C-alpha cells in the first residue's frame, strides 16, 4: 500500500531527474573544447624520491605551503617530509598501524590519520614539549576510516566504511553533522575550495554532493560501473572528477547536474585509486593499479602523459597548492615528486 | 723460475 | 732421468677451450649481473658471484693467445701482473661468494628465528665486504711476484713467478709449497667444508619440513634436495680436479714418483685448470637462474 | 657544504629519524603477523583466550617468537576494500566450528568464507592455519545427528573420527593453489592448551618455506 | 513493514530535493570550465613548465 | 617546561667546575642544547652546542680545549665540564634548548642561569646601547651584520631576544621575521640581510629590557652588544 506508492513515486522522480539531465545535455564537453588546441605531451621527471617508509604507503597529503607533506604507511608511521630537501621533519608513531588515510591541516598545526580502527586521530605538530602527540581520538564511526580532510583547526570531515560521512568538532570530539544516504562504503572525500560543500565517492558507484552545514545531500551523480575509489574537485569548485574500479575517470558538473566527460583507453583495464587536478584544472592526473599515473587532458579525454617509475600500485596523488609539483605514493614504500 | 709449471698458465700458484 | 715434453694436441685444445668458457661465462654472468644489478635476500651474493666469475673468465682470451702462440706473451709486464692477479683473486672471491650463499642459506633456513638477529649482523654487505677484501689480500703475492721475461732456453716471452725477491735456493721450493698448500686450504679445503655443512643442515631441515604424504610436498622435497646435491657436487667436481693435481704436482718435488707420473700431471694440469672455468659458466644457472620468478623477470627485461 | 648551520642540524635530525625508523623496521620484520578470520559465533574467543571498535590486536610471545594476532571481527564493511591491507601477513588463522555441521547452512557459510579468502588474489602465497573448534561438542552431537545434514554426499559412520576427518578434508579441498600454500589443520576444544604450540609449529614451518623461496631454492 | 516504509519515505523526500533544483545547460558549464582552464593556464607549472631558475625542485 | 641550572659558585683560577642543567617538561632528547653565558656587566656570549643525539658539538674559540659539553638523555640532564677556569669565565651560564627542522623555533626557551665566579666570526653591531622610551609609543632597535645573513635557501638567520631586568633572555623573533610563539603581536622584524630592525608598535612597561640580536648562519654563534630600553 503505502510502500508501493512511495517506491513508485521515487521511480517517477528518478525519471524526472533523468529527463531534466537529458534536457540540459545540449552538447558534450568534447564538442565545445573540440578546437581549443592540444596541450601536447606532458613529460614530467622525478625531482625527489622520498625514502623511509618500509610498508605500503596508503595516503599522502600536501600542506598549504607546498613544501611539507604527510604520508601514511602501514609501518605505524606518519612522516612529515620537507619535499624540497627530502629531510624528515617528524616521524609520528601510530597506536594503530592499519592507517588508510591522512590529512594535513591547512594551518600546518595538525595532521590527522586513521584506518581499520574506525578512529580518526588528530595529532598536534606544534607543541611546547617538542614532540608530536595525539590531541583527540575521534571515535564514533562503525567502520574503517577511508578519508579525512580538515576544514580548520577545529573541524574535520571523515568518511568511513559504515556508509556515512561526519563533520567532527575536534575540541569536543563530537559529531556535529552526520551525512547519510550512501548505500555502500564511502571511499573518498574532497572538500570544495570554499569548504561549504564537499563530495564523496562510495562503493555504490555514485558520488554525492554534501552541504557541510545543513547535513543534506544536494546531488547524486551516477555513471560509474563499479566502486569509486577516489574523488577530487575541479579547482573552481563547480565540477569534480572521480576514479573507480572500472578503469575510467569521469568529470561531473555540479550546475548542469550532469556527467561531462569520461577518461578511458582500451589499454587501461585496471582500477583507479587516486585522482587530482593541476592548478588550472586543465590536466587531470590519476593513479592506477598498474603502477603508473596517467595525465589526462581534462578538456579532451586525451592521454597527455604517463608518470612511470613506481614498482607497485600507486596509492595516492597530490598536487601542490601552487601547482609546482605532483606527489605520488605507492605500495612500493616510496614517494616521488614530479615536475 | 723454480716452479716446474710457473709458465704456460695464469695460475701463478 | 726422464724427458718431459708437452702434449702436441694441447696447443690448440687449451686456447680453444678458454674461448668457449670466455664466451659462455661472459653471457651467463652478464645476464645475471645485469638482472640483479639493475632491477629477495642474498641478491648481494649473486651479484658478487657474477662479478667474481664474470671477471675471472673475462681475461681468458689473453691466455688463449699465450698458449696458441706456443707460450708467447705479447702483452707486456702490466698484463702479466694484472691478468694473473685478477684470475687468482677471482678464484678466492668466487669460492667465498659460494660459501657466503651456503652460510646465508643456513641461517635463513635451518633456524629462522634463533638466527634472525645474527644474519642481519654477519651476512649481506658484511660477508661480501670481507670476502672481497680477504680475497684481494690473499692473492696479493701474485700482483707483486708475477713478471715477464725471456728465458735464454726458450726464446719466448712468458709470464712466470720467479720468487727471486722472496726466496733463495734453500727456500725457493718451500715458498712454492707454502703458497700452494695455503691457497688450496683457504681456497678449497676450508670453503667446501663451510658449504657441505651449511647445505647438509639445509638438506636435513627440508626433509623434515616437507612431508612425503602429499604429492605437492613430495615434489618440492625432491626438487629442493636434488638441487642442493647438485650445488655441492658441482663445486667439488669443478674445483677438486685443479686442487688435486696442483697439490700432487708440488708434492712430487719432495716425494718419489716414477717421473712419467709427473709428466702425466703436467699434461693433464692444463685441462684440469680449464675445469674451474666451467664452474664460472654453470654458476649463473645454479644460484640466480634456478628460481622461476627470477627467470621470468630476466626474460621480460631482455625483451 | 652550502648548507646553513640550521640546515645541517635539520639533516642530522632527519638522519636520526631514519635510524629510528630502521630500528623499528628491523623489530617489526621479526614479528609474526597473524590474521584471524572466522564466521560469526565461531570459536575465535577460545583461540584468543589461549593466545593471550575496529581491529582488535592480541600480542603474545611463545618460545621467544613474538606474534601479533589481528582480529578483524566487527569490521562489518566490504572486504574488497580493506582485506588487501593484510597482504603479506605470515599466516591466516581461520576458525570453523564443528558443532555447526547440523546448522544458508552455517557450515556452508563457513566453507564459502573459507574459499573466499583461501583463493583470494591477495593471499595466494599466504598459508592458512585452520582450527576446527568445539571438537568435544561435535563428538557428542555427531552420535545423534548425521553429518549428511550439511554433506548429503557423505559416506561414513556418524562418529567423531570419520565425520571430523571428512569435514577437515572438505575444507582442504577448497585450496585451489595447493602447490603454493599449505593448510595446517588442528582440532581444538575450550580446554585444549596446545593451541599456541599448534600456531608456533605451523608458523615456523611457514617461515622456513618462505625463506627457502626467498633464498632462491624455491 | 514499518522499516521499509520509513526507508521509502526518506528515499522519496531525498529524490524530490534532487529533482527540484535549478540546472544550467551542459554547453554553458563546458564553456565555463574551458574558460577557467584558459584564464589560469599561465599560472599552472605542470601545463606550462617554469624554467629551472623558478622551479623549487630543480 | 623548565631548565634548572646548578653547580655555580666561587672557583679559584685554574680550578675546575661542572655545571648541570636539569630538564623537565619537554622532550629533552629531541632538542639540541646550547650554553650561553653573560658576564656581570656585558651581554650574551655563546659557549657551546651539543646536538640531539650528541652527533654534532661546537665550541666557541674562547673555550676550546677547556670546556666540554655533554648530554645524558636518560636523566634529561645537560652538563658543562670546565677546567683551567679563567677570570674571564665569570658569568651567569644559561641552558638553552634548540630544535632544528623546517619551520622550527630554536632558542625559544632559556633556563634561569647559574652564576659562576672565578677569583672570521660574524660581528653583530648594535650601535645604540640605550634608548629612552615612553610607554604607549613605538620604538625601533637596529642591528647590522658584518656578513650577509641571507642564505641561498631564502632564510635570513637572525634572532631577536629580550632580557628583562630580572629574567633570562626570551626569544622574540626567529629567522628575521617569524614571531616566536607566546610573544605579543606588537613585535615584528624585517631586514635586508645586513641591516635589521626590530619594531615594537606600542611599548609596554613589560617590554623594558635589553634586546639582543643573534646570528645563526655560522658557528660560532654571536650576539650583539644589546640595546637597553630605559622606561
Amino acid at each position: 500500500s503505502e510502500l508501493d506508492q512511495l517506491r513508485q513515486e521515487a521511480e517517477q522522480l528518478k525519471n524526472q531527474i533523468r529527463d531534466a539531465r537529458k534536457a540540459c545535455a545540449d552538447a558534450t564537453l568534447s564538442q565545445i573544447t573540440n578546437n581549443i588546441d592540444p596541450v601536447g605531451r606532458i613529460q614530467m621527471r622525478t625531482r625527489r624520491t622520498l625514502r623511509g617508509h618500509l610498508a605500503k604507503i596508503y595516503a599522502m597529503h600536501w600542506g598549504t605551503d607546498s613544501r611539507l607533506l604527510v604520508s601514511a604507511s602501514q609501518d605505524g608511521k606518519l612522516i612529515i617530509w620537507d619535499s624540497y630537501t627530502t629531510n624528515k621533519v617528524h616521524a609520528i608513531p601510530l597506536r594503530s598501524s592499519w592507517v588508510m588515510t591522512c590529512a594535513y591541516a591547512p594551518s600546518g598545526n595538525y595532521v590527522a590519520c586513521g584506518g581499520l580502527d574506525n578512529i580518526c586521530s588528530i595529532y598536534n605538530l606544534k607543541t611546547r614539549e617538542g614532540n608530536v602527540r595525539v590531541s583527540r581520538e575521534l571515535a564514533g564511526h562503525t567502520g574503517y576510516l577511508s578519508c579525512c580532510r580538515f576544514l580548520d583547526d577545529n573541524q574535520i570531515v571523515t568518511s568511513s566504511g559504515d556508509t556515512t560521512c561526519a563533520l567532527w568538532d575536534i575540541e569536543t570530539g563530537q559529531q556535529t553533522t552526520t551525512f547519510t544516504g550512501h548505500t555502500g562504503d564511502v571511499m573518498s572525500l574532497s572538500l570544495a575550495p570554499d569548504t561549504r560543500l564537499f563530495v564523496s565517492g562510495a562503493c555504490d558507484a555514485s558520488a554525492k554532493l554534501w552541504d557541510v552545514r545543513e547535513g543534506m545531500c544536494r546531488q547524486t551523480f551516477t555513471g560509474h560501473e563499479s566502486d569509486i575509489n577516489a574523488i577530487c574537485f575541479f579547482p573552481n569548485g563547480n565540477a569534480f572528477a572521480t576514479g573507480s574500479d572500472d578503469a575510467t575517470c569521469r568529470l561531473f558538473d555540479l550546475r548542469a547536474d550532469q556527467e561531462l566527460m569520461t577518461y578511458s583507453h582500451d589499454n587501461i583495464i585496471c582500477g583507479i585509486t587516486s585522482v587530482s587536478f593541476s592548478k588550472s584544472g586543465r590536466l587531470l592526473l590519476a593513479g592506477y593499479d598498474d603502477f603508473n599515473c596517467n595525465v589526462w587532458d581534462a578538456l579532451k579525454a586525451d592521454r597527455a602523459g604517463v608518470l612511470a617509475g613506481h614498482d607497485n600500485r600507486v596509492s595516492c596523488l597530490g598536487v601542490t597548492d601552487d601547482g609546482m609539483a605532483v606527489a605520488t605514493g605507492s605500495w612500493d614504500s616510496f614517494l616521488k615528486i614530479w615536475n | 723460475c723454480r716452479p716446474r709449471l710457473c709458465h704456460k698458465g695464469p695460475a701463478p700458484f | 732421468e726422464c724427458e718431459y715434453t708437452d702434449w702436441k694436441s694441447s696447443g690448440a685444445l687449451i686456447p680453444a677451450i678458454y674461448m668457449l668458457v670466455f664466451l659462455l661465462g661472459t653471457t651467463g654472468n652478464g645476464l645475471v649481473l645485469w638482472t640483479v644489478f639493475r632491477s629477495r635476500s642474498a641478491d648481494i651474493f649473486i651479484a658478487s658471484l657474477a662479478v667474481a666469475d664474470l671477471t675471472f673468465v673475462v681475461t681468458l682470451p689473453l691466455w688463449a693467445t699465450y698458449t696458441y702462440r706456443d707460450y708467447d706473451w705479447p702483452f707486456g709486464t702490466f698484463f702479466c701482473k694484472l691478468s694473473s692477479y685478477l684470475i687468482f683473486v677471482n678464484m678466492y672471491a668466487s669460492v667465498f661468494c659460494l660459501t657466503g650463499l651456503s652460510f646465508d642459506r643456513y641461517l635463513a633456513i635451518v633456524r629462522p628465528v634463533a638466527n634472525a638477529r645474527l644474519r642481519l649482523r654477519v651476512s649481506g654487505a658484511v660477508a661480501t665486504a670481507v670476502l672481497w677484501v680477504l680475497a684481494a689480500l690473499l692473492a696479493m703475492p701474485v700482483m707483486v711476484l708475477r713478471t715477464t721475461g725471456d728465458l735464454e732456453n726458450t726464446t719466448k716471452v712468458q709470464c712466470y713467478m720467479d720468487y727471486s725477491m722472496v726466496a733463495t735456493v734453500s727456500s725457493e721450493w718451500a715458498w712454492e709449497v707454502g703458497l700452494g698448500v695455503s691457497s688450496t686450504t683457504v681456497g678449497f679445503v676450508v670453503p667446501f667444508t663451510i658449504m657441505l655443512t651449511c647445505y647438509f643442515f639445509i638438506a636435513q631441515t627440508i626433509a623434515g619440513h616437507f612431508r612425503k604424504e602429499r604429492i605437492e610436498g613430495l615434489r618440492k622435497r625432491r626438487r629442493l634436495l636434488s638441487i642442493i646435491v647438485v650445488l655441492v657436487v658441482t663445486f667439488a667436481l669443478c674445483w677438486m680436479p685443479y686442487h688435486l693435481v696442483k697439490t700432487l704436482y708440488m708434492l712430487g718435488s719432495l716425494l718419489h714418483w716414477p717421473c712419467d707420473f709427473d709428466l702425466f700431471l703436467m699434461n693433464i694440469f692444463p685441462y684440469c685448470t680449464c675445469i674451474s672455468y666451467v664452474n664460472s659458466c654453470l654458476n649463473p644457472f645454479l644460484y640466480a637462474f634456478f628460481d622461476p620468478r627470477f627467470r621470468q623477470a630476466c626474460t621480460s627485461m631482455l625483451c | 657544504c652550502t648548507l646553513s648551520a640550521e640546515d645541517k642540524a635539520a639533516v642530522e635530525r632527519s638522519k636520526m629519524i631514519d635510524r629510528n625508523l630502521r630500528e623499528d623496521g628491523e623489530k617489526a620484520a621479526r614479528e609474526v603477523k597473524l590474521l584471524l578470520l572466522g564466521a560469526g559465533e565461531s570459536g575465535k574467543n577460545t583461540i584468543v583466550k589461549q593466545m593471550k571498535t575496529g581491529i582488535v590486536e592480541t600480542h603474545f610471545t611463545f618460545k621467544d617468537l613474538h606474534f601479533k594476532m589481528f582480529d578483524v571481527g566487527a569490521q562489518r564493511s566490504e572486504r574488497k576494500k580493506w582485506i588487501h591491507c593484510f597482504e603479506g601477513v605470515t599466516a591466516i588463522i581461520f576458525c570453523v566450528a564443528l558443532s555447526d555441521y547440523d546448522l544458508m547452512n552455517r557450515m556452508h557459510a563457513s566453507m564459502k568464507l573459507f574459499d573466499s579468502i583461501c583463493n583470494n588474489k591477495w593471499f595466494t602465497d599466504t598459508s592458512i592455519i585452520l582450527f576446527l573448534n568445539k571438537k568435544d561438542l561435535f563428538e557428542e552431537k555427531i552420535k545423534k545427528s548425521p553429518l549428511t545434514i550439511c554433506y548429503p554426499e557423505y559416506a561414513g559412520s556418524n562418529t567423531y573420527e570419520e565425520a571430523a576427518a571428512y569435514i577437515q578434508c572438505q575444507f582442504e579441498d577448497l585450496n585451489k593453489r595447493k602447490d603454493t600454500k599449505e593448510i595446517y589443520t588442528h582440532f581444538t576444544c575450550s580446554t585444549d592448551t596446545k593451541n599456541v604450540q599448534f600456531v608456533f609449529d605451523a608458523v615456523t614451518d611457514v617461515i622456513i618455506k618462505n625463506n627457502l623461496k626467498d633464498c632462491g631454492l624455491f | 513493514n514499518t522499516a521499509s516504509i520509513a526507508q521509502a519515505r526518506k528515499l522519496v523526500e531525498q529524490l524530490k530535493m534532487e529533482a527540484n533544483i535549478d540546472r544550467i545547460k551542459v554547453s554553458k558549464a563546458a564553456a565555463d570550465l574551458m574558460a577557467y582552464c584558459e584564464a589560469h593556464a599561465k599560472e599552472d607549472p605542470l601545463l606550462t613548465p617554469v624554467p629551472a631558475s623558478e622551479n623549487p625542485f630543480r | 617546561v623548565q631548565l634548572v641550572e646548578s653547580g655555580g659558585g666561587l672557583v679559584q683560577p685554574g680550578g675546575s667546575r661542572k655545571l648541570s642543567c636539569s630538564a623537565s617538561g619537554f622532550a629533552f632528547s629531541s632538542f639540541g642544547m646550547h650554553w650561553v653565558r653573560q658576564a656581570p656587566e656585558k651581554g650574551l656570549e655563546w659557549v657551546a652546542y651539543i646536538s640531539s643525539g650528541s652527533g654534532t658539538i661546537y665550541y666557541a674559540d674562547t673555550v676550546k680545549g677547556r670546556f666540554t659539553i655533554s648530554r645524558d638523555d636518560p636523566k634529561n640532564t645537560l652538563f658543562l665540564q670546565m677546567t683551567s677556569l679563567r677570570s674571564e669565565d665569570t658569568a651567569m651560564y644559561y641552558c638553552v634548548r634548540s630544535i632544528y627542522y623546517y619551520g622550527s623555533s630554536p632558542f625559544d626557551f632559556w633556563g634561569q642561569g647559574t652564576t659562576l665566579t672565578v677569583s672570521s666570526d660574524i660581528v653583530m653591531t648594535q650601535a645604540t646601547s640605550s634608548v629612552p622610551v615612553t610607554p604607549g609609543e613605538s620604538v625601533s632597535i637596529s642591528c647590522r651584520s658584518s656578513k650577509s645573513l641571507l642564505h641561498s635557501n631564502g632564510n635570513t638567520y637572525l634572532y631577536w631576544f629580550l632580557q628583562r631586568p630580572g629574567q633570562s633572555p626570551q626569544l622574540l623573533i626567529y629567522r628575521m621575521s617569524n614571531l616566536a610563539s607566546g610573544v605579543p603581536d606588537r613585535f615584528s622584524g624585517s631586514g635586508s640581510g645586513t641591516a635589521f630592525t626590530l619594531t615594537i608598535s606600542r611599548l609596554e612597561a613589560e617590554d623594558v629590557g635589553v634586546y639582543y640580536c643573534m646570528q645563526h648562519l655560522e658557528y660560532p654563534l654571536t650576539f650583539g652588544a644589546g640595546t637597553k630600553l630605559e622606561l
